[PDB]
């Protein structure tokens, strides 16, 4: 500077060049991603765990920036993770891909507000030409088939190993419960992990599954409301110790007399409430474990804050510390409560049968906890996808498929209108041409074959490619007729917020 | 240098001068695998820094280079001496010799006994050659599909300039069979020199006709002398004419003006007596060796001179053994009442004068003493003609080395890339020691044809991939057919199933190319005793 | 010695090279310029609007300089005209082409992209060239004009005009049917001290400044004969050394009168048989020359035998040996005038002659003896145009229009083809499009958007018919404007260029030894 105030970290020379150089960091983590890929990235953070992901928002949120260019993409990534599943990738790499064209326009001479004018434009027309790539739609989502085409996609986006099995599963253990047509719940979905067994033992089940062992006897009562309480045994009273051991004999006496008598109460308020299925998160003593079978209420040992948290969402619960005895208010729209071993291991099942705030589960089998980490990833972006609220979903290819129609129609249209708008037209064209770039190099073959083979086919809707070796040499596969579809509405907001993130951020100076 | 420098001239012992070396042979031939092939690229060599010079061949980069280690000095001279040899196999022996005489310190150390060592590396190209002579699948010119007329077709279509393999592939086929000479080197073989291919501009851009006889080359445009009397029968005269010089010669020692200007004077009469002479003996065309000065041209124009000039010797050269006519066999003096014979005529069926496409040509029909003939290429320019004849010679070539030795292969990187897949089934079978010993052999096969793809911009991947299929454990065969794959066009950089290119080299080149790479190896090897010499 | 480095390592010390050149000549073409200013290790100022004279002069590196240098000097004695662009293209196709091509993976492909650039150029740019006459002068006339003020010269133009037009035409060859290129030596320039251009002469023969340079020595002989050594003088001139001493005295006399007495004898035999024109290529001296002046016969003196075979042709008499000599005439008539204009004490021999392959030097004059040499430059530039249009009357009406037209055109069939070429093919239609673009910076404003009106226009109207011109920035029709550009220099400098471009590509080591 020359000031000795003012303070900026970029404009000037840090504007057009570094701030471009940050977004293709971060975004060399999709252009290994998206579609047909063997990638892993292993991320650490001290969670005692490795944590493998193929998905945009786990790495995005580990990765911190100092520049407001890179780190405002960030949120337009995530506001596509709540809108829509799978395509997360899609929309940092093309916001990345299109700042990296952008700078070779400052280069030339060409100014920088024009180039932001012309992408609004760009965005407009790829927009109204994209419910003409409509090729495929469902129809009945009750229809295994129809729906699994869809999670298909989410899943192959992560390995390219796990998409059969998967894509089945999902839509045979329901996410249309729901109509899906105004109204649909994913708070009231979890992916359940269950450690042991393989992934192809993978189940369906229906309603909440929590991996705590049951105790004591179990119900099967439509009375059973639920009542969730994070430590509701601690001992009832706590001891102090005068003799390092207990404080003391005659004490001892009492201290156990007062926690059986007190237990007794606060157990029997429980049974008498309307409360049958008690889901304790502190500890079963014997105590506590003899009361809860002369009432009849089934017994959940112990919980961790995961199984909590869900139990809060989903039952329109309160987890309170207690020692004092309670009564009913976390309620449930619960009233079946069932028993059944998943994994070898005794799990507690609920289960109501209504559409709207009707419950389901995908959960899984796995060696490790870190295999389920990643699979969890394909699974709850095949639940973020089927959001669209409707019934024909207006499927639109797959895969990356779209990608070099909307480029070829794009650079035409260009050529159309005049004045310095147009660059930034056609360079919009090559930005959508990331996603072949992408999916090339983890085939094993440069760009050039690619992009010039599915030109070479002219107007398709079809063509995209995959890992194997069809999708080297010819380059040629169809994604259209694997079942390699994506919904219009996720392929909408991945274009939309990535054209707004490119233009806001290619604006800093400061 | 590494190491210590504790000794000096290429010492340093132990490990790390064995480590120097090597480096350094592989610095030669990285610049020799980008030059590879017909598909070889130039490199600037800067001789100074105030010169350049542009090439593409393999030996010829070497030689300009500066050796200065054991391992740089032995690599060119191995190159220099293939270029002597043939002057094929130049680019590719540099390339196989880097990686042999790597691997090879390291098992010749590994020793049981050295020289069983180097007998591995023997049997291994004792194999290869034998499969080499087995072989007439792919590059047979002589059990063709329409023998001499495809090999051409192949070759010329490889090496395309307009539309080729057309006209051009017949062109092939006659002049090998235009020389009657046989030269006896294991079958008999013709000169692919001894033929006349001439150049015409004007007329049709790709094209040929086929003459019957050796033809002069020669233009009318500002003649008045007759040259286009038709006849049977030339008077070949080595013999220089010139009316100005033929017996005067500047000297600057004679005071006298008289001596220089006299005989002068009796030059001009005496070209004129001369020519009736010879004419009267048999002869009413003249083919004169001797060339002319452009100042010297309006004299015999005027004079009215019966003469043929803008000769051109090579082509008179051909003229006058073919027709029997001796150019030298009784002349001795330059008077114009010089002796002249009935023998140094020679015959030919006619000696006729056509002019065709702009070139004035006297052409020798059915010449008699021996038959030959002479392809004049037709182009559109002069420059046209210059690219059609050279991708024409190398198609001469192939075809005549293919006459010397029946056995023949798909040449290039091509033989080599089939040898890999035996040579390991051998080296497996074997065990032991010469299981490396072959196995290292047998990998430095594989990869030249993988390198020239790199060069043609199709790459190793796309080479390997399609290429081994066609090779399995029951199509070990050497056949005479096609059910495998063997051969690999080099030019296309990608294996095709034209099986006569132009591209294929036969079994006398691909012998002495293993045998030159294998060699690099010994030869390093071949020192008792390392020592500094202060 | 031996120095290795490896494949995209060297290929952008070429790109370094090559650019650095190409940039202030890209804005020094055109009817716009600018100055590349040498700081000389000596001191001093030399500038120029012309790169390769500012490389000579100091600075040459291994890879693009030298290429660059090299090909330019062809290119001089080619046409004579285009020197500078070569250097720009060669430049810009590189700098442009390769980085994008290489990350990607893929040089020999480019390589054969340069091909189908060089195929496609030639067609579309044959078709916008439109028949002039060259029977009518006044069509010739705007063409030549162009040539003059692209150097930025106005006042002399006019002059350089008058003299080339003509005078090219008469140029033949020694195949005589042609006329078409009419390449230097078979067409020259030389001049003589001051002068003004009244004193200016049209000639569309050759002169001959070391024939008549006194004034008893031929006058005015409308069809001279030229008697070759032979009969008429004598081959011989020199000094003998058949026995010679130190130690003689009379030796040292001897020696010095034996080259004169020499000189005597070759000069008595031209006053004994009566020439008129003698001709000698070893060359005499004034003092030889002064025996012939007697008899009243004029020497030539200082040529070759190239020059004074080709002459006789134009003279209008063939060789002869001496003038007792007569035979059939090879040329019987070739002379239309003899003219003789004497500046100081020198007689200088004009010679008008009309249809000869010649050598054809013309006369001028500038307004002192220091005008004489921009005079003679300007004259280059012009006899240029006429074996341009002799050799093909098809030309384009450019105006850098015609860079601009190609650039569009590759663009259009990039598109249409499809196919794994079209990568590397629109990345040398850009490269193409950079240099006009240059030329609207001059000019002023945003040149991109200029530009875009150039490409809507090439589509819809017409490629360079209507094209742009470098001074305006604008489009103007360019046959209107009567700016056009001499097609041999285009098709000449876009052939050479490809290659020289094409080799640094090829390259991938340098050695110093």
């Amino acid at each position: 500077m020359l000031k000795e105030g003012a303070k900026h970290f970029s404009g000037l020379e840090e504007a057009v060049y570094r701030n471009i150089q940050a977004c293709k960091e971060l975004a060399q983590t999709t252009r290994t991603a998206y579609g047909p890929n063997g990638m892993n990235k292993m991320v650490i953070n001290h969670l005692e765990k490795l944590f493998v992901t193929n998905d945009a928002a786990t790495i995005l949120r580990e990765l911190e920036v100092q520049h407001p260019a890179a780190k405002m993409i960030v949120m337009a990534s995530h506001m596509q993770e709540q809108e829509v599943g799978d395509g997360t990738n899609f929309v940092l790499v093309f916001a990345g891909a299109l700042l990296e064209l952008a700078e070779e326009l400052l280069r030339i001479g060409l100014s920088v507000s024009e180039v932001i004018e012309g992408y609004e434009i760009a965005c407009r027309k790829a927009h109204e030409i994209l419910p003409n790539l409509v090729c495929c739609s469902a129809k009945n989502l009750r229809d295994i088939d129809e729906v699994s085409s869809l999670l298909r996609t989410s899943i192959m986006s992560k390995q390219y190993g796990n998409e059969v099995f998967l894509a089945k599963l999902i839509a045979q253990a329901c996410v249309s419960i729901f109509p899906d047509s105004g109204h649909f719940n994913v708070d009231n979905i979890r992916v359940c992990k269950i450690l042991g067994s393989g992934i192809s033992s993978s189940s369906v089940l229906h309603g909440m599954v929590f991996k705590k062992e049951t105790e004591g006897d179990v119900t099967s009562v439509k009375d059973a409301k639920i009542a969730v309480y994070s430590c509701p045994f601690d001992g009832m009273i706590t001891e102090t110790k005068g003799t390092v051991l207990i404080k003391t004999a005659e004490e001892l006496m009492n201290f156990s007399k007062g926690e059986e008598n007190l237990m007794d109460a606060q157990v029997k308020a429980i049974a008498d409430t309307g409360a049958n299925v008690v889901v304790t998160g502190g500890k079963v003593a014997d105590m506590a474990l003899h009361y809860a079978n002369k009432y009849n209420i089934m017994l959940v040992r112990l919980n961790s804050k995961w199984d909590l948290r869900r139990l809060c969402k989903t039952v329109g619960a309160t987890a309170l510390p207690r020692l004092t005895p309670p009564v009913l208010e976390e309620m449930g729209h619960c009233d079946s409560v069932y028993l059944s071993e998943v994994g070898d291991t005794q799990v507690v099942v609920f289960k109501h049968e209504k559409e709207d705030g009707a419950i389901s589960t995908i959960v899984l089998r796995g060696s490790t906890d870190n295999l389920m980490d990643d699979i969890e990833r394909a699974v709850d972006d095949g639940v973020n996808t089927f959001k669209v609220l409707t019934r024909d979903k207006r499927l639109v290819p797959g895969g990356g498929a779209t990608e070099i129609e909307l480029a070829k129609q794009i650079t035409s249209y260009g050529e159309t209108c005049p004045g310095l708008e147009q660059y930034a037209i056609k360079k919009f064209a090559e930005a959508f041409e990331a996603i072949p770039r992408a999916l090339a190099e983890n085939s094993g073959v440069k760009a050039n074959e690619v992009i010039s083979k599915l030109y070479a086919v002219h107007q398709e809707g079809n063509k995209n490619v995959g890992l194997d070796i069809e999708a080297e040499v010819p380059a040629v596969k169809d994604m259209l007729e694997a079942g390699i579809l994506d919904t219009y509405l996720g392929k909408y907001w991945a274009i939309k917020l990535a054209t707004n993130a490119a233009v806001t951020v290619l604006r800093v100076d400061q | 240098m590494e190491g210590p420098l504790s000794v000096f001239g290429d010492r340093s012992t132990g490990e790390t001068i064995r480590s120097q070396n090597v480096m350094a042979a592989a610095s030669i031939a990285n610049i020799v695998k980008s030059s590879l092939g017909p598909v070889g690229l130039d490199k600037m060599l800067v001789d100074d820094i105030g010169d350049v010079t542009i090439t593409n061949d393999g030996a010829t980069i070497l030689k300009l280079l500066e050796v200065e280690h054991p391992a740089a000095k032995v690599l060119c001279e191995l190159a220099d001496l293939q270029d002597k040899e043939v002057g094929d196999g130049t680019t590719s022996v540099v390339i196989i010799a880097a990686e042999l005489l790597k691997n090879a310190d390291e098992l010749v150390k590994q020793k049981i006994h050295p020289t069983s060592v180097i007998s591995g590396y023997r049997l291994a190209c004792k194999e290869a050659v034998r499969y080499i002579n087995e072989n007439l699948i792919v590059n047979t010119d002589e059990l063709g599909r329409d023998c001499l007329i495809n090999a051409a077709k192949t070759s010329m279509s490889s090496k395309i300039i307009g539309i080729n393999g057309d006209f051009f592939a017949n062109m092939v086929v006659d002049a090998v069979l235009a020389i009657k000479y046989t030269d006896i080197r294991g079958q008999p073989r013709y000169p692919v020199n001894s033929v006349n291919i001439l150049k015409a501009h004007g007329r049709s851009q790709m094209e040929s006709m086929l003459i019957s006889g050796y033809a002069l080359n020669c233009v009318v445009g500002s003649q008045g002398m007759p040259k286009r009397i038709v006849n049977a029968k030339i008077a070949c005269l080595d013999f220089s004419l010139q009316k100005t010089k033929m017996k005067l010669g500047v000297q600057v020692v004679i005071t006298d003006p008289e001596k220089l200007d006299q005989i002068r004077q009796r030059e001009s009469d005496i070209t004129k007596e001369r020519i009736q002479k010879i004419l009267a003996t048999g002869a009413n065309v003249i083919l004169t060796t001797g060339g002319i000065d452009d100042m010297c041209l309006k004299y015999f124009v005027e004079a009215g001179a019966m003469a043929v000039r803008r000769v051109l010797k090579r082509d008179l050269k051909r003229i006058a053994k073919a027709s029997g006519a001796t150019i030298l066999s009784t002349l001795a003096n330059l008077e114009g009442e010089e002796t002249f014979e009935a023998a140094m005529l020679g015959q030919a069926e006619e000696v006729v004068q056509e002019r065709i496409c702009d070139d004035e040509l006297i052409l020798i029909k059915n010449t008699k003493a021996r038959t030959s003939a002479s392809i004049i290429l037709r182009g559109a320019n002069d420059f046209m003609c210059d690219e059609m004849e050279r991708s024409l010679h190398d198609a001469l070539c192939v075809v005549k080395r293919v006459l010397e030795s029946k056995s023949v292969v798909p040449g290039g990187g091509a033989v080599e890339a089939a040898l890999s897949i035996y040579l390991e089934n051998y080296a497996t079978s074997m065990g032991s020691r010469e299981q490396l010993a072959i196995a290292e052999f047998a990998r430095s096969l594989l990869v030249i044809p993988n390198t020239l793809a790199v060069n043609a911009a199709q790459d190793s991947t796309d080479l390997v991939a399609k290429l081994r299929a066609f090779h399995n454990e029951a199509q070990v065969n050497p056949e005479r057919k096609n059910l495998k794959w063997i051969g690999l066009d080099l030019s296309n950089g990608k294996p095709r199933d034209n099986k006569q290119a132009g591209v294929f080299e036969p079994t006398i080149v691909k012998v002495k190319s293993l045998k030159f790479a294998t060699e690099a190896a010994i030869t390093i090897l071949r020192i008792d005793d390392l020592i500094k010499l202060h | 010695n031996t120095k290795r480095e490896s494949g995209r390592k060297v290929q952008s010390g070429n790109i370094n090279a090559a650019k650095t050149i190409a940039d202030i000549i890209r804005t020094c073409l055109g009817p716009k310029s600018m100055m590349k200013m040498l700081l000389d290790p000596m001191g001093g100022i030399v500038m120029t609007n012309d790169g390769n004279a500012i490389l000579r002069e100091i600075q040459v590196q291994h890879p693009a300089a030298k290429s660059m240098i090299e090909i330019s000097r062809t290119q001089d004695e080619e046409v004579g005209d285009g020197t500078t662009s070569v250097i720009i293209l060669a430049g810009e196709m590189l700098s442009v082409a390769e980085h994008f091509l290489e990350q990607q993976m893929h040089p020999t492909v480019v390589i054969s992209a340069y091909r189908k650039a060089l195929d496609d150029m030639i067609s579309t740019l044959k078709k916008i060239s439109i028949p002039v006459d060259i029977s009518d002068s006044d069509m010739m006339l705007n063409i030549i004009n162009s040539s003059i003020t692209t150097k930025a010269i106005s006042r002399w133009s006019s002059l350089a005009c008058n003299i080339a037009l003509d005078a090219v035409k008469m140029v033949q060859f020694e195949e005589n049917g042609r006329k078409e290129i009419d390449i230097k030596k078979y067409a020259r320039v030389e001049k003589i001290p001051g002068g003004i251009i009244e004193d200016s002469c049209v000639l569309r023969g050759v002169m001959i400044n070391k024939d008549v340079t006194h004034p008893r020595m031929r006058r005015y002989i409308k069809n001279p004969r030229i008697v070759l050594l032979d009969s008429s003088l004598e081959y011989k001139k020199g000094e003998s050394q058949t026995d010679i001493e130190i130690t003689r005295e009379e030796d040292f006399t001897r020696i010095l009168q034996m080259e004169e007495e020499y000189i005597q004898q070759l000069c008595e035999d031209i006053i004994q048989l009566k020439p008129d024109v003698v001709i000698t290529e070893k060359g005499i001296s004034d003092l030889a020359q002064h025996y012939l002046m007697r008899a009243n016969i004029t020497a030539i003196r200082r040529v070759r035998k190239t020059d004074n075979n080709r002459i006789a042709r134009a003279c209008g008499a063939r060789i002869v040996s001496r003038p007792e000599e007569l035979r059939e005439d090879d040329v019987g008539t070739g002379a239309g005038l003899l003219e003789i204009k004497k500046i100081g004490d020198e007689y200088f021999t004009f010679i008008t002659d009309c249809k000869d392959p010649k050598a054809c030097t013309i006369l001028l004059r500038g307004a002192s003896k220091e005008i004489l040499s921009e005079v003679e430059r300007n004259l280059q530039d012009a006899m240029q145009v006429c074996r341009n249009v002799l050799l093909d009357p098809q030309l384009v009406p450019g105006g850098g229009a015609s860079e601009m037209a190609v650039a569009h055109a590759l663009t259009e069939k990039s598109k249409a083809m499809t196919g794994v070429e079209q990568w590397p093919y629109r990345a040398v239609a850009q490269a193409l499009e950079v240099i006009p673009r240059t030329l609207i910076q001059n000019c002023g404003a945003s040149t991109i958007r200029l530009l875009t009106s150039l490409r809507a226009k090439h589509t819809q109207e017409n490629c360079e018919t209507w094209g742009v011109n470098g001074e305006t920035g604008t489009l103007v029709d360019m046959k209107e404007l009567g700016i056009w550009e001499p097609l041999a220099v285009k098709l000449q400098t876009y052939k050479t260029a490809v290659e020289t471009a094409v080799l640094l590509l090829r390259i991938d080591d340098i050695v110093s030894g």
